[PDB]
């Protein structure tokens, strides 16, 4: 009986239907961290959060740069797409 | 006419405290995007780089244009007096009034109250100069705040020494488009 | 309870929730950094940097309600003035009348 | 259903008001502010401040 | 017309948030699918191997095309006031404005606020316009896009090349087709 009422093919539908809304509710919460983030923007200045970084990674003893912004299979691979 | 002095005096001092809200958060979003072109040009993804530096330059020219605003409308409050005295308008506040009036359809969208200051400019003085204002037709608009309201898109030798000094501060790689550079 | 005292009272709850506000603040950015520290001995960087986020605005936070603070208080002060000089200034017509 | 009744371009809308709604709210504290701080001025005179 | 300058904006911006989330999204997957690829040819399953990686090689150009429109959408968002200022279509917009429309009913599957864009867009312009961008008589969309999202299967020597690269990556044996390698 379950297997009439939701046979493979409506459960493929259902499945990417799932993922689906799935990925739209991401781009969702994606445009509201932005609108509280541009909202918020004058009380965290970037540079007092990279001189926090700074100060935090200079007492942990950790040479990282945090002012400056911080796989090869990938890289060859697009290298054949260009050559071809 | 309909015109009413308080309205305009009121809303000329709510558009200077709104304009210096937005020159202080306008800046700092400029601070976060350049971040983001240094990460693009890092990923060497230096063709959208070019694009996202042209919202950067435009939002730049806007927060110029702001502050020549701020200035011609603290202007008029200052000269205030002349507007509620005289009926003609005078020639010290003639390139302030027809800016003001020229700006404002650009603005409106930002700058809610600054819709109201040109309403009431348009009513002390004449619709028919209104309309002279609006299409700059008066001879009078402020050059420098028309180039930095311009809907055209940068000069191509300014994205790509934008993009030379973004580099520069964040010690990214970059090389710039010969075929641009050979026009400096 | 006069209907300025009403005001009054109002006004001066309201300084004090700010101030409680700041406070707030601080003790939870004070939190953050410590969150701070953690993340970076554990190589957390994306855990450093939210922490690090919450941290500096919760810093800027505390210094926009203490300053609100301040401002409710110099009013409700001037408020206060206003209730004392009401008061002040109608016993003193009863003192006329009752004297005439 | 929710996706139907809060489509993304309605949460666009949302969230730009939102935003627009705290700069006016921001306008609104800042001319406050400097009314109680001109109210109040000669209580705080600059020179015994600094 | 039924334009609404608003609508396309707000798309706009819809679009490019959701092609960046399937750019990322899109990439891991890839990330996972290689591994598959080295399964089966340590199984000595080669002839599955090959038509396996059509699929990645697929994945992978898509990728590369949304990152291009990504970029139209980012270019008609940062020369919007040229959009809503004029009638007539400007020359810097005629690639990104054709190439949108002429994307819109292959990617619509995936993203479906781009068929909004591109209705706007042959709304803005004629419904003409609109026809010839999606036939290319228009003579104007992207080549390099229109390659990427060609329904043409891979050059055979494209699909050897990959499997060549990913046995190496695995540390997996494999020898190609000297049959296709010839071509080279």
């Amino acid at each position: 009986a379950t297997l009439k009422t939701m046979n493979l093919e409506k459960i493929s539908a259902l499945m990417d239907k799932f993922e689906h809304q799935f990925e739209t509710l991401d781009v969702q919460t994606q445009q509201m961290e932005d609108t509280v983030s541009s909202t918020t923007t004058l009380t965290t200045p970037q540079n007092q959060v990279d001189m926090l970084l700074q100060e935090m990674a200079d007492e942990a003893g950790l040479d990282l740069n945090m002012e400056l912004p911080q796989d090869e299979l990938s890289q060859r691979l697009a290298r054949l797409r260009d050559q071809v | 006419s309909g015109f009413k002095a308080e309205r305009l005096r009121v809303n000329l001092r709510l558009v200077i405290n709104r304009l210096k809200l937005l020159e202080k958060k306008k800046t700092e979003l400029a601070q976060k995007a350049r971040k983001e072109i240094a990460d693009y040009l890092a990923a060497g993804k230096d063709e959208r780089a070019r694009i996202r530096v042209e919202h950067i330059i435009r939002e730049d020219y806007l927060v110029e244009a702001m502050e020549i605003l701020e200035l011609y409308c603290d202007l008029l409050l200052a000269r205030f007096g002349l507007i509620q005295s005289m009926k003609e308008l005078d020639s010290g506040l003639a390139e302030s009034v027809s800016t003001l009036i020229w700006a404002a359809p650009r603005l409106q969208s930002e700058v809610a109250e600054l819709k109201i200051v040109a309403d009431q400019l348009c009513a002390k003085y004449s619709k028919e100069y209104g309309k002279l204002c609006r299409t700059n037709q008066i001879g009078t608009v402020n050059d420098r705040l028309m180039h930095k309201l311009s809907v055209e898109a940068p000069p191509k030798i300014l994205v790509e020494r934008y993009l030379i000094e973004i580099a520069k501060n964040y010690n990214v790689p970059y090389e710039p488009d010969s075929v641009v550079m050979a026009e400096a | 309870m006069s209907n300025m005292e009403k005001h009054l009272f109002n006004l001066k709850f309201a300084a004090k929730e700010l101030s409680r506000s700041a406070k707030k603040c601080d003790k939870e950015e004070k939190a953050e950094k410590a969150k701070i520290k953690k993340a970076i001995q554990k190589g957390n960087m994306e855990v450093a940097r939210i922490h690090a986020e919450n941290a500096i605005r919760q810093k800027n936070q505390a210094v926009n309600f203490l300053r609100m603070s301040a401002r409710v208080d110099a009013v409700a002060a001037r408020v206060q003035t206003a209730v004392t000089m009401g008061k002040v200034t109608k016993s003193m017509a009863g003192v006329v009348k009752s004297m005439d």
